[PDB]
């Protein structure tokens, strides 16, 4: 299938303080694989993947170092926003970056991504071509400005074309037993009666690895639109995701129903039906 | 300001008189300072499991909360969440068919 | 391997 690798960085300034809190999170396949954070003891990037304790002390200190310069890009960078919205030191201001790049399945580039967001909110993209930004308010056309006066794009472009889709190759190799490995779902029905004659039925999927599934509800045939009740996906805190689909069926009619589970982990869909206990 | 939503649930299919995993889930909040208690029949529980944060692809931030548990008949569970985008705290409580 | 980043906003 398709392969990614992003590094989501956060920048939190602290009122008194002249240096933010800094976080880098690194992901290889939408899996947390290194994290950075400088509130740590004696701050570095660490391995969150098993695969990575093979990297060599000279990996973790090479990032660690480039940690430190992107540590003062961001206090700069949020010293520089706080005046272009005559905002006050005295509160806290968060500057967000996501950056990275997309492999198709034969591990050749489909796309660089590189986006910028203050307070929550977008305030630079790269587009797509890797060579003209997108600002998302009259202060970001400033930071615009700036980055086309020096060339900014053609240094990411270089990073998201090259060291991104080779470093992520050798990820990819590297954490291949981890990486291929599914984990699937198991699924039951609940029974959960209500008024008008009406009951719930919940179709449960537990301890599935990747997050990625669908849950479908039908009478017989025909899948059934909107009125099907969803959960968002979520962590059971083990490596493993949870999710839950419901209907509600006339009190004569439960056993005629049937939930699909489609998952990559499974040998095949899974079909069933509430049991009556 | 964005709102933090939240789940309840067990890491397990619960069985009462079973010892099991209790998880608070909030996501969809901005900015990333978050307050989370979880309660045992209105009472904070002392020993409770925060993952660190990280943040989703539309910018908002995400928490893992969790503690032991063993669910029982009577026995009542609840997730509380202060936030900047709330004028109250927000308390769910489990419910086992959810 | 990450990225540093060019000018400062």
């Amino acid at each position: 299938g398709p392969h990614s690798m992003r590094y989501f960085e956060t920048a939190v300034s602290r009122p008194g303080l002249e240096e933010p809190r800094y976080i880098s999170v690194g992901y290889v396949d939408n899996k947390e694989f290194v994290r950075f954070d400088s509130d740590a003891e004696n701050p570095r990037y660490e391995p969150r993947a098993p695969w990575m304790e093979q990297e060599g002390p000279e990996y973790w200190e090479r990032e660690t170092q480039k940690a430190k310069g992107q540590e003062q890009w961001f206090r700069v960078s949020l010293r520089n926003l706080l005046g272009y919205y005559n905002q006050s030191a005295g509160g806290s201001h968060t500057l967000q970056q996501m950056s990275g790049c997309d492999l198709g399945s034969d591990w050749r580039l489909l796309r660089g991504y590189l986006q910028f967001a203050y307070e929550g909110r977008d305030y630079i993209a790269l587009n797509e071509d890797l060579k003209t930004w997108t600002a998302a308010d009259m202060a970001a056309q400033i930071t615009r400005r700036k980055w086309e006066q020096s060339g900014a794009a053609e240094h990411y472009k270089a990073y998201l074309e090259g060291e991104c889709v080779e470093w992520l190759h050798r990820y990819l190799k590297n954490g291949n037993a981890t990486l291929l490995r599914t984990d699937s779902p198991k699924a039951h029905v609940t029974h959960h009666p209500r008024s008008k004659g009406e009951v719930t039925l919940r179709c449960w999927a537990l301890g599935f690895y990747p997050a990625d599934i669908t849950l479908t509800w039908q009478l017989n045939g025909e899948e059934l639109t909107q009125d099907m009740e969803l959960v968002e996906t979520r962590p059971a805190g083990d490596g493993t995701f949870q999710k839950w689909a419901s209907v509600v069926v006339p009190l004569g009619k439960e056993q005629n129903y049937t939930c699909r589970v489609y998952h990559e982990g499974l040998p095949e869909p899974l079909t069933l039906r509430w049991e009556p206990p | 300001q964005k709102t933090p939503q939240i789940q309840v649930y067990s890491r397990h299919p619960p069985e009462n008189g079973k010892p099991n995993i209790l998880n608070c889930y909030v996501t969809q909040f901005h900015p990333p300072h978050i307050e989370i208690q979880m309660l045992k029949n209105g009472k904070k529980i002392p020993k409770v499991e925060m993952s660190d944060m990280s943040f989703s692809k539309d910018w908002s931030f995400y928490i893992l909360a969790h503690t032991e548990f063993t669910p029982t008949e009577t026995d009542t569970y609840a997730c509380r969440v202060k936030h900047d985008s709330m004028a109250e705290p927000k308390t769910v409580y489990w419910d086992r068919d959810m | 391997a990450s990225n540093e980043d060019m000018e400062t906003m």
